[PDB]
RNA sequence: UGGAGAGUUUGAUCCUGGCUCAGGGUGAACGCUGGCGGCGUGCCUAAGACAUGCAAGUCGUGCGGGCCGCGGGGUUUUACUCCGUGGUCAGCGGCGGACGGGUGAGUAACGCGUGGGUGACCUACCCGGAAGAGGGGGACAACCCGGGGAAACUCGGGCUAAUCCCCCAUGUGGACCCGCCCCUUGGGGUGUGUCCAAAGGGCUUUGCCCGCUUCCGGAUGGGCCCGCGUCCCAUCAGCUAGUUGGUGGGGUAAUGGCCCACCAAGGCGACGACGGGUAGCCGGUCUGAGAGGAUGGCCGGCCACAGGGGCACUGAGACACGGGCCCCACUCCUACGGGAGGCAGCAGUUAGGAAUCUUCCGCAAUGGGCGCAAGCCUGACGGAGCGACGCCGCUUGGAGGAAGAAGCCCUUCGGGGUGUAAACUCCUGAACCCGGGACGAAACCCCCGACGAGGGGACUGACGGUACCGGGGUAAUAGCGCCGGCCAACUCCGUGCCAGCAGCCGCGGUAAUACGGAGGGCGCGAGCGUUACCCGGAUUCACUGGGCGUAAAGGGCGUGUAGGCGGCCUGGGGCGUCCCAUGUGAAAG
């Protein structure tokens, strides 16, 4: 089957394309605690349909570009920043981590 | 093609073939798609031969081509018997 | 030394040439058909387009082409014949194209 | 069905804590020793350089020839010329040379492992099914003639056959554009228009055998794409401009910034981007009670590579180990212009190194290529050779034999030990000789039947006169380490903080069970030790399974970002979690 993943639209910056983030909870190999981890996939929009913070699902498909092969597949929950904001914050955070320091 | 014919598995001057389905391409002793029976040519036990005549003949069905010995021996254990 | 090999070589260099020439000969004729439907010639492009289509399904009869190789530059080519025809075209000789 | 601990910090004690030992393992090497057989295994370094030989050819049933023969024809005879036939040589043409064999240099990558996708694809040969092969034309080697080159080789002219190439026809069918239909990514149908087929050979010659063409289907083999997994350094923290996406095109068997033009300004990173280091991955292997740790050597799978770097051509398939082109480095020929090479194929040489084999036999078997077959080729392979390198098996004897030789060693001078050991008696009979002597092999082929099923017959063994059997028959190699404690085994002499030992603790300063010899003893035994390395013991990186008041360890204190964690009651979903069925988890191990 091909495979579908849920996530959260982070990107409309693309022209048709949106930025999918998908998390995926696992036990942990070794030390067993049940950790959270995430991957962006650039997933294929050709009507510019879905929006900035949307939840979609998502579906491996034949490629439509590198970096894009899967394209959105159907809406599932609407609009819904919090998620993004999350995402936005933790990108801005990368500011501060270098050589230097201050106020971001 | 894709060939029915002996694989060499016994040991120095202890040799027992068997009789595979493979691509006739490998090496002789490597990866093959089906076992259908064995071979011990020194009929060391009185189990010395074996075939399953079902798969034998399901393989040449897709014209899977037996070597001039794994013919022999298939035909021995009435593979191609059609009466 | 000296195998034969060198034959396959030598021989190798022969079919070079075939293919080479086979593969000339449609070009200049796809971009002829081609050039002459910018100009809206419609009988005309589309007495080449079928020569083309010809040497195209020809060089595949062996192994210059053959394949969806064909059908690749034979579909290439009445896609961009017909596109071209729409400058008031009536494709007139109707030649290899459907109604 | 599975889990042992010991020695060492103190005058002594408990704890903390490192070090070391007892176990197991090895592609080993080194020392001392070394008798037999079976099966395995054997450049860990220089992916250094390579002498010589051999490693991929084959088909006369696709075709026309050249050279050396022999026979039979046309004529009254010859010269000329026709036909048949033996040997040989290449050429054209077909299929194979993309497998098999070698290596791990590169690669941290969908490379690999694993589970999926392909409506985005290919597949020579092989199997099944449907239909078909009618006219015509052409060229290039071979061969013949002439040149240039020292050579490798090369240029020009002419002749010619084909299952070589081309044009026309036949359209079962197929490709393409547009439209409609179902389907849903480029899947399947359909209607006009266009476009596309073919090869002949052999006969125990009208009738089969081998080929050819197109299409659908299968089998095998592959391409590409995706989820997850895959070492160390953060004393590498920012990175990117084909970069990230879009439209159109190019390219391919097929998706795709794979490539290109124009446009947009994106993409990745603390869940470690980018960089640096190291490394083929896996099945597996070693260890471990396990969880883990370590490894990827034989064998099998995948990948990558073929002196170093690029590149395409031919083809079903290669960017091609024993094909082509170019640049580079190296060797060799050279008439100075110009050529020829590429063992990480089998053997072998040399170099490096602690260290790693025969320039062996055979195509008898199994497997591969071509062939209608006969067969040919096969350093794949089957065997043998070398090396105690490993595993297993086996011998160097067996029973009797003193109150108990001799020698050597102790001693309290009485004795005690080596010691049933020896001698010697009898018995068996490794080695060695003699005779018989294999299995692996029955198919291809041929005959009957129908060229099918089935039956009948013939051929063939490298290993090898080996294995195994039988008769004969000789008492016939033993080493190596250890003996203070850990740790099985104590006595004399010698030496005098010397000579030396030593894994850790420690021994030696004139009475040393610790050094060297001796007698004796302990442990293994065709081996015994050493060195090296991996896991273990080590809960000594602690998930199982540890700690931080003083043993090493709480941040100088706050504020707070991300992140982790989150009271009581009800309902929805069912992501985690649990359960059932099912597919996968090749072989070897
Ligand atoms: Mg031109
Ligand atoms: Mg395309
Ligand atoms: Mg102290
Ligand atoms: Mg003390
Ligand atoms: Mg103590
Ligand atoms: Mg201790
Ligand atoms: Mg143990
Ligand atoms: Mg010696
Ligand atoms: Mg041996
Ligand atoms: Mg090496
Ligand atoms: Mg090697
Ligand atoms: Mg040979
Ligand atoms: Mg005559
Ligand atoms: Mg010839
Ligand atoms: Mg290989
Ligand atoms: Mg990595
Ligand atoms: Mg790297
Ligand atoms: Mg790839
Ligand atoms: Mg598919
Ligand atoms: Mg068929
Ligand atoms: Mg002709
Ligand atoms: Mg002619
Ligand atoms: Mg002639
Ligand atoms: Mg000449
Ligand atoms: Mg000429
Ligand atoms: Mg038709
Ligand atoms: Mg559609
Ligand atoms: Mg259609
Ligand atoms: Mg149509
Ligand atoms: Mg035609
Ligand atoms: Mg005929
Ligand atoms: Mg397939
Ligand atoms: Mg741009
Ligand atoms: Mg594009
Ligand atoms: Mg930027
Ligand atoms: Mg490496
Ligand atoms: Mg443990
Ligand atoms: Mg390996
Ligand atoms: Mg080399
Ligand atoms: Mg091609
Ligand atoms: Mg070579
Ligand atoms: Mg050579
Ligand atoms: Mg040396
Ligand atoms: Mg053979
Ligand atoms: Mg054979
Ligand atoms: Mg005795
Ligand atoms: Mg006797
Ligand atoms: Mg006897
Ligand atoms: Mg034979
Ligand atoms: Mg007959
Ligand atoms: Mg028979
Ligand atoms: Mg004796
Ligand atoms: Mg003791
Ligand atoms: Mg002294
Ligand atoms: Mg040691
Ligand atoms: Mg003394
Ligand atoms: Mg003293
Ligand atoms: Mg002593
Ligand atoms: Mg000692
Ligand atoms: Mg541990
Ligand atoms: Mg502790
Ligand atoms: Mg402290
Ligand atoms: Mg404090
Ligand atoms: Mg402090
Ligand atoms: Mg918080
Ligand atoms: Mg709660
Ligand atoms: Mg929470
Ligand atoms: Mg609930
Ligand atoms: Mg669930
Ligand atoms: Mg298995």
């Amino acid at each position: 089957p091909k495979k579908v993943l849920t996530g959260v639209v982070v990107s409309d910056k693309m022209q048709k394309t949106v930025t999918v983030l998908v998390e995926r909870q696992f036990p942990h190999p070794l030390y067993g605690k049940v950790i959270k981890r995430s991957k962006k996939y650039l997933a294929h929009d050709p009507e510019e349909k879905y929006k900035l913070g949307d939840v979609v699902e998502i579906i491996e498909s034949r490629p439509i570009s590198k970096r894009k092969r899967f394209r959105v597949l159907r809406l599932v929950e609407s609009g819904r920043m919090d998620l993004v904001e999350k995402y936005l914050i933790r990108r801005q955070n990368y500011q501060s981590l270098s050589k230097r320091g201050g106020k971001a | 093609m894709v060939k029915i014919r002996l694989a060499r598995f016994g040991s120095k001057h202890n040799p027992h073939y068997r009789i595979v389905v493979t691509d006739a391409r490998r090496k002789r002793d490597g990866k093959y798609i089906e076992k259908i029976g064995y071979y011990d040519p020194r009929k060391t036990t009185p189990d010395w031969l074996k075939v399953d005549v079902e798969r034998a003949r399901y393989w040449l069905s897709v014209g899977a081509q037996p070597t001039d010995t794994a013919r022999r021996l298939l035909r021995q254990a009435g593979v191609f018997r059609q009466e | 030394r000296n195998l034969s090999a060198l034959k396959r070589h030598r021989q190798s260099l022969k079919r070079r040439l075939r293919n080479k020439a086979k593969k000339s000969a449609i070009k200049t004729l796809s971009k002829k058909a081609v050039q002459l439907a910018q100009e809206g010639k419609a009988e005309e492009a589309l007495k080449i387009m079928r020569k083309a289509e010809s040497l195209i399904d020809k060089a595949a009869k062996g192994s210059t082409l053959h394949k969806n190789a064909a059908a690749r530059r034979k579909s290439r080519l009445m896609r961009k014949v017909r596109q071209l025809l729409e400058a008031a075209g009536a494709p007139l000789i109707g030649g290899g194209l459907s109604a």
